[PDB]
């Protein structure tokens, strides 16, 4: 078939979306990437890494 | 963002110098609780009253009109009765009676 | 969310009478999009001084 | 070993309490048709037996000891078999109630309404028709669950008929959104609904559910919303003092009027008694007729339209 | 299984129950005086961990002995309801409605209490009645303090509800501020500038 | 009236609770949906 | 010229709207609104006597 999935908001030429007449901007988010992160601490009760 | 309690405040001034005369009635529950209600003078006194406790109380005055409360709406026995017959149930009772007989004494 | 709904209704609905029109529910997808663009800390009001 | 770990896991806290209820119901297994027949015969026999002792208790019999004792046994065993049947089909109640979660109510509430429907179903179960118990019981379970959902899931209680029409309107608009795609306009919803558009508007108004006063300030929950709602039902503190000043000034202007006729106006508009009373009562308290009262009213009323009385009173209106 | 097989074979010689009513029975059959004197004897003679446990208990036991409080009030039989104007239902501009979030908790408590009443009056099994009593307990627990036992009872949008404790507690609760600091009438504010001729 | 001097918190009992109250709420309803009256 | 003009900031109230559950004055300059005489000001006035 060809199913109507819904209206999708479209960014204008200026980099902004228009929701309910108002103008809104989706701010890029800095997150912590998934992966492996090997980290170390010290133990003052033992002085070992 | 206005709001209201669905009520109205009256800007009236207290008139304690004269009020309409008010009579006082004494109601009593079944468990010996007493309650005083300042009812209106030119008004009827309902002998059966819902009191401050929450249960139904009657007036200390002796009237007892007995409103003829309703029978229980429907019992399990009523529901079995309408879908079966008395002799069928008697046959089943006999069946269980002789069943426990044959279980016990053999 | 829509996939949970669709795989719920795959089983309960009779076979040899269905089509993706009858199976797909687009209300949760459009609800999710509308909930993202409105009332989210990242879909910020555009600041034009 | 493995069974030891099984017994250790058998005794856990399970702070969820729905998991606790599920581990509780896991104790009792299912039943098949012949034991359903046996249980039905036992419960019906016990109910007949308790009816017959109740009949024979009144004005009745010094019963034989063995007969007396053993239909006591029958009466207790009827309740035993009943209880057993309910324990057997509680898991069925859970299975039918599992699909109605996620909206309106909690889960265990729905479980309990299903259990009540199960008591009602075992009350009206007939075995002579030769049917599996689940087929008949599902009917009562679904009925009880939908009833308790209808009249116990809104802060403002909407009666069941309006809940049903609201649910039907919601389903119809949902299916039209999914199929027609174009958003259903209210009058077309009325056409499909076979009701008037104003009834549709009233239904759409009634369905609206209350928000909390402790949600977002405007966008986020920094401050409770109840800290930004004014109170129209409140003393505005200028109305009270203005109203008292109006009282004193109106009393003064009434005093500057004529004697007993200003007071007839005072009684007519009830400035001291609180109730107006009619020409019959004014005549009764004064010993006069009613046409004289109306003439007095008109004469006093004419003077207060004249500016000296009105100038110190006009600004209040 | 063990419990039922003791009770149906040794039904006399003892009484055993389950739930808050059993705790109420325990508080009924509890001499505060002799237990307090035993704790005094333990602190007088014993030592170590037993000492410290005796000290902590006596801080609660002697608290109930000195004043006139019966400890029966620890269990609850009648739950009071806050006046309506402290949990108002207002009609916002727009024909909407705003509950004060206590109405839902009270509705849950009343629903479960009425359902328990109907269950007991009708004649219901031990499992269903005990589950209903447990939910009554959990509803009262949620009413008095959300976020303590189990999970916070949530509302729409998966937002935790505000119980009675969450109105006394917190920085925004009554006890701290809205009681010490208040918005005031006859007031104003403005940006400021230097007034070197004043 | 003032003349406030002491505040005594304490464990309330059932006989105190059902003496505070003016009634016994027994229905889980708030407002009639159509007339907007309690 | 920054967007912190006086006309957006100047504010006064002798009497106005009132809050809902508590009967405190409202605030925020959107209504008349009043200034929060907070805890620290309470301490400052206690210290004066």
């Amino acid at each position: 078939q060809t199913v109507f999935m819904g209206d999708f908001p479209m960014m204008t030429e200026k980099g902004t979306f228009i929701i309910n007449g108002t103008e809104r901007v989706v701010v890029s988010q800095l997150v912590r990437s998934p992966g492996v992160y090997f980290d170390e601490t010290i133990d003052k009760s033992t002085d070992k890494t | 963002l206005r709001g209201s309690r669905l009520g109205a405040v009256s800007y009236e001034t207290d008139r304690n110098h004269d009020l309409a005369p008010r009579q006082i009635a004494r109601y009593r529950t079944d468990n010996g609780e007493e309650f005083e209600v300042p009812f209106a003078d030119d008004a009827e006194i309902p002998g059966t009253w819902l009191c401050r406790n929450g249960m139904e109380g009657t007036l200390i005055e002796g009237d007892l009109p007995e409103p003829k409360k309703v029978k229980p709406p429907r019992t399990h026995w009523d529901m079995l009765l309408e879908r079966r017959s008395i002799e069928e149930l008697e046959e089943l009772l006999k069946e269980r009676l002789e069943l426990i007989r044959s279980r016990r004494r053999g | 969310r829509m996939e949970r709904v669709v795989r719920e209704r795959m089983t309960t609905q009779d076979v040899e009478a269905i089509t993706p029109q009858t199976l797909i529910n687009i209300r949760p997808v459009v609800a999710a999009i509308k909930e993202f663009f409105g009332t989210s800390q990242l879909s910020q009001f555009m600041d034009q001084n | 070993a493995l069974r030891q770990a099984r017994k250790d896991a058998e005794l856990t806290a399970s702070a969820d309490s729905v998991r606790a209820y599920l581990k509780q119901i896991g104790k009792v297994a299912l039943l098949n048709a012949e034991e359903e027949v046996e249980l039905a015969k036992r419960i019906e026999a016990g109910l007949y037996a308790t009816q017959l002792m109740t009949e024979l208790s009144e004005r009745g019999e010094k019963l034989p000891a063995a007969q007396r004792r053993d239909m006591m046994w029958i009466c207790r065993d009827g309740d035993r078999a009943k209880n057993h049947l309910l324990e057997a089909n509680l898991r069925l109640v859970v299975s039918l109630a599992k699909r109605y979660t996620g909206r309106g109510m909690a889960f265990l509430d729905l479980i309990q309404e299903g259990n009540l429907g199960l008591i009602r179903a075992v009350e009206k179960f007939d075995y002579t028709k030769g049917y599996k118990f689940s087929t008949y019981a599902t009917w009562w379970i679904r009925q009880a669950i939908t009833r308790a959902m209808a009249d116990q899931a809104r802060t403002i209680r909407i009666p069941v008929h309006m809940v049903e029409v609201i649910n039907k309107l919601g389903r119809i608009q949902r299916e039209l959104l999914q199929d027609l795609g174009r958003e259903p306009t209210p009058e077309e919803l009325a056409k499909e609904m076979d009701i008037t558009p104003e009834k549709v508007l009233e239904i759409q108004q009634y369905a609206r559910e209350p928000i909390s006063l402790d949600q977002t300030i405007g966008d986020e929950g920094d401050s409770q919303l109840g800290d930004f709602i004014e109170d129209s039902e409140a003393v505005v503190a200028v109305d009270a003092v203005s109203f008292t000043l109006l009282q004193d000034q109106l009393q003064s202007v009434l005093d500057t009027l004529s004697e007993r006729e200003a007071g007839v106006v005072r009684l007519r508009f009830g400035l001291t008694d609180g109730q107006p009373r009619t020409l019959d009562e004014i005549g009764q308290v004064y010993g006069v007729t009613r046409e004289r009262i109306r003439q007095i009213e008109s004469k006093t009323m004419s003077k207060l339209r004249h500016p000296s009385r009105s100038q110190v009173l006009r600004d209040y209106l | 299984n063990l419990y039922r097989e003791l009770v149906d074979r040794y039904g006399e010689y003892f009484t055993g129950a389950m739930g808050a009513e059993s705790i109420q029975k325990l508080i009924e059959n509890f001499d505060i005086d002799a237990e307090a004197e035993s704790l005094r004897d333990v602190i007088r003679n014993g030592k170590g961990q037993k000492k410290l446990r005796a000290l902590k208990r006596l801080k609660v036991v002697a608290a109930f002995q000195q004043s006139g409080n019966s400890p029966m009030g620890m269990v609850l039989d009648a739950v009071p309801v806050i006046p309506p104007e402290l949990r108002p239902m207002v009609q916002l501009d727009g024909g909407r409605f705003a509950t004060s979030d206590l109405n839902d908790l009270y509705r849950r408590v009343i629903n479960r209490n009425n359902r328990l009443k109907r269950l007991i009056d009708l004649g219901a099994p031990e499992i269903i009645v005990n589950n209903e009593k447990r939910m009554l307990q959990e509803s009262v627990d949620a009413l008095f303090d959300n976020g303590r036992r189990g999970r916070p009872v949530t509302g729409p949008g998966n937002r935790p509800l505000k119980s009675l404790s969450d109105l006394l507690k917190g920085k925004q609760g009554r006890f701290r501020q809205n009681l010490l600091g208040k918005r005031v009438d006859y007031s104003g504010r403005s940006v400021i500038v230097v007034g070197p001729q004043l | 009236v003032n003349f406030f001097d002491e505040l005594r918190i304490g464990l309330a009992t059932a006989e105190d609770i059902r003496q505070w109250s003016y009634g016994e709420v027994k229905k889980p309803e708030t407002i009639n949906y159509r007339t907007l009256k309690p | 010229k920054l967007h912190h003009l006086v006309d957006d900031k100047i504010h006064a109230r002798s009497t106005g709207p009132y809050s809902m559950i508590t009967q405190q004055p409202l605030g925020g300059k959107a209504q008349f609104g009043g200034q929060r005489f907070g805890e620290m000001e309470c301490w400052a006035m206690q210290a004066y006597g």
